[PDB]
């Protein structure tokens, strides 16, 4: 959700 | 429990509740990631960590030293760098929580250094006493 | 004469904290969404709602009856259905929050009916008082 998991 | 460990853990809990948890927008760090909301998270992150987990660890006297406490605090940031990326807003918040922790420890340095010493000495002392009986 | 309003708001606040906030791992529903962390949320959602907001509303006596309270509770689920989709696990948690609220209101239904009537009667005696 949103910016989570972007890395 | 033992007086010096009770005292050391009392100070660590004040740093978590008084300072780290008061960082603005820090709430997503206050509890473990929900595996149902973020199914990926537990696949990727080998050592999950959060401020509730640290408080339970404090309450169980896991931490005999500032270094063991910081290992868990630093993991919160490392996990966000890895999962969310190093420039992500989640990671900026995590860095703020790490920074207030180190700043606040520096403030209780004298006492914490002594308590750490006192707990180490007592352990070796109990093993020495058991040897002598 | 706001005794009945105070008592009604006290019950709603305890439903929120003891029942709705106690749904497991429901933390994300306890705070408003901040656009810094979910930058697209407010492309989709018009009227955000969360359980800390509902607690603030109750402290200010926003709700004089169940209907206005339930509009806000149900908005939490409607927003998750729209943003996350109906079968998302976020939605499944929002539906547990709504269901434990309805269940609890139904337990206290006759007492809440009575407080709702007495809130309206106090207001009326005051309007009649004021009107003349
Ligand atoms: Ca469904």
């Amino acid at each position: 959700k949103g910016g989570k998991g972007l890395g | 429990d033992d007086d010096d460990q009770v005292a050391f853990s009392f100070i660590l809990d004040n740093i978590v509740t008084q300072k780290m948890m008061a960082v603005p927008d820090s709430w997503p760090f206050h509890h473990p990631v929900n595996k149902k909301f973020v199914p990926d998270y537990y696949k990727v992150i080998v050592n999950p960590m959060d401020l509730e987990t640290i408080r339970k660890n404090i309450s169980k006297h896991k931490y005999q030293s500032r270094e063991s406490f910081l290992d868990d605090v630093n993991l919160i940031l490392a996990n966000s760098v890895k999962y969310n990326g190093p420039e992500s807003q989640y990671t900026k918040t995590a860095q703020e929580i790490v920074n207030v922790c180190y700043q606040t420890l520096t403030e209780y340095d004298e006492h914490l250094t002594q308590l750490e010493k006192d707990i180490c000495t007592a352990k070796e002392a109990a093993l020495e006493e058991a040897e002598l009986e």
